[PDB]
């Protein structure tokens, strides 16, 4: 049944599991048209697949030429996600195939049951979880390869970078989605925290600053105050 | 006119022969059943005073044999049995008639009532899906299983129902996953008219004869097959003009004949909002959407 904070280390066991996340598949900008109506321009999207045990994240990048002469755009765009994770698990080796998918918006579902008919035996779970991943687009490397894209394209990262050399995967998930429910909360905040300090950069081959292991703890508190502060304006609490 | 006489009547039941019913007292001189209309199926069904618990009954057809009751004190139940011996038959029926012993099929002349409930209900189908092939009549009760709910556990004591299941490989075309799961019209028409009912006459007899074992004997899997046969329709976008007027007809005499303190059992909100209000045919069942909205709004 649904993946919730009472079954929370079952995501860090050894059997393959992936998040689906479809929140930033079909991304608009709404504009006036020149007779003063409102119509959308579709921009570059991706499907957010990530194997939170290992880092390994699967950016499918979805191309604004998949909606040309389609309609109803937000319900094709559950069914392209699920036809992308299906043709993604087809892709991968036997023993790389998943168990389980977690879809994290309920409403992926029943497209990817029914895309995933021919895989019986993996288990397509909700989340009660409510995970920041929307927020993917705040990293400006995943953003640039996003935008850059002139074709449909998978690109391949590993999210933790090389964290899990120092931490579990438990503790690795934390930070990411601790990162990520900044960047969702206040993206301006975050990542003036993020790069405030010049002398830590991001490596060449990584998405986030090389922080020592006391520069990290430094950072996640800079985000829990980032976190609560806004929380209290939202609410006036 | 045919007859299905009783030898007795021992204990104490509720009798009924197709939409009529009728107390019996025990050891009522009691001895069946007389006028029944030649033409179409038929179902005498049971509930005893002392366990209002297993509905149960016989489809039939007096055209097939001549039939009868008899209590069996062992099993503890109305058995229906076949007379070979015509003459037997014909002179035990003369007896009990003569001494005005049966009651008399009570059919109003106006009342298309069970033709209507029955237009496409053939004998030969019930025991396909009815599986003894000993008798020439098919024993349901309540508690009987579906092939389907067995699948999700006595084989010879199921009901044989088609399956229909709109997250299956046989309702997907693989390349058309979106498109076979959000318009079912190839499911319908090629896979299930074409392939396995051979036509919509099939189809009908099947969803119509769901519904009479949902509503005479409570029986759930029944209740469920019929309410998928209707989906399977509405959530198609390209369904046959003639399909869709027949449905309607089907439909609005089953709304009509269902005892109004029953709907909150035998009729699912979802599947009835869909096909009414959201699906392809939501314009396309005038008569059956009159007769819900003013019978059973609350439902709606």
């Amino acid at each position: 049944g649904a993946m919730n904070s009472s079954n929370y280390a079952e995501l860090f066991n050894n059997d393959i599991k992936l998040f689906v996340d479809d929140t930033n598949v079909y991304r608009v900008t709404v504009h006036k048209t020149f007779e003063g109506n409102v119509a959308t321009k579709a921009i570059n999207g991706c499907i957010f697949t990530l194997n939170p045990k290992t880092g390994h994240l699967f950016l499918k990048i979805i191309h604004t030429s998949v909606w040309a002469g389609q309609k109803r755009l937000s319900q094709l765009a559950k069914w392209k996600t699920a036809e992308e994770v299906s043709a993604l698990v087809r892709s991968l080796p036997k023993e790389e195939q998943p168990k389980q998918i977690i879809v994290t918006r309920k409403a992926m579902l029943d497209p990817l049951e029914v895309h995933m008919l021919d895989f019986p035996n993996i288990a397509i779970r909700p989340t009660e979880l409510r995970l920041p991943f929307s927020a993917a687009m705040s990293i400006d490397k995943l953003s640039d390869v996003v935008m850059k894209a002139t074709e449909p394209q998978m690109v391949l990262f590993n999210i933790y970078d090389d964290w899990l050399d120092r931490i579990s995967s438990y503790t690795a998930f934390s930070r990411l989605t601790l990162l990520l429910r900044a960047l969702k909360t206040n993206e301006e905040s975050a990542k003036m925290i993020l790069l405030s300090d010049p002398t830590i950069t991001i490596k060449s081959y990584h998405l986030w600053p090389s922080f020592t292991d006391e520069q990290w703890i430094t950072i996640e508190s800079q985000m829990r105050d980032l976190i609560l502060t806004e929380y209290g304006r939202k609410y006036n609490v | 006119m045919n007859t299905v006489p009783f030898t007795s009547a021992p204990i104490e039941v509720t009798i009924g022969i197709d939409q009529y019913s009728f107390n019996v007292k025990e050891n009522q001189p009691f001895h069946g059943i007389k006028d029944i209309p030649i033409g179409h199926v038929h179902v005498i069904h049971f509930q005893h005073a002392d366990n209002s618990s297993m509905r149960y009954g016989y489809w039939f057809d007096c055209r097939m044999g001549n039939f009868y009751i008899q209590y069996d004190p062992k099993d503890g139940l109305y058995k229906m049995m076949e007379e070979r011996d015509g003459a037997k038959f014909e002179n035990i029926v003369h007896n009990f008639k003569e001494r005005q012993m049966m009651v008399s099929y009570p059919k109003i002349d106006e009342d298309d009532t069970w033709y209507n409930l029955t237009e496409f209900v053939q004998m030969d189908k019930i025991r396909k899906i009815v599986r003894k092939d000993e008798n020439q009549f098919s024993y349901v009760d309540s508690s009987m299983t579906t092939v389907q709910e067995n699948e999700l556990s006595d084989p010879a004591h199921s009901l044989n129902y088609t399956v229909i299941n709109f997250k299956s490989r046989e309702a997907i075309r693989p390349g058309h996953e979106m498109e076979d799961f959000l318009d079912k019209s190839y499911y319908l028409n090629t896979v299930m008219l074409q392939g396995i009912f051979k036509n919509s006459s099939n189809y009908f007899g099947e969803l119509q004869f769901a519904f009479l074992n949902a509503m005479f004997f409570g029986n759930y899997g029944s209740s469920l097959q019929w309410h998928a046969m209707i989906e399977l329709i509405c959530s198609s976008a390209t369904v046959p003009k003639h399909m869709l007027d027949k449905l309607d007809e089907i439909l609005y005499y089953q709304i009509k004949t269902l005892p109004e303190q029953y709907s909150d059992i035998l009729l699912n909100e979802r599947v009835w909002n869909i096909c009414l209000y959201s699906s392809f045919q939501k314009n396309s069942l005038h008569n059956t959407e009159k007769i819900m909205e003013n019978k059973y709004p609350e439902l709606l």
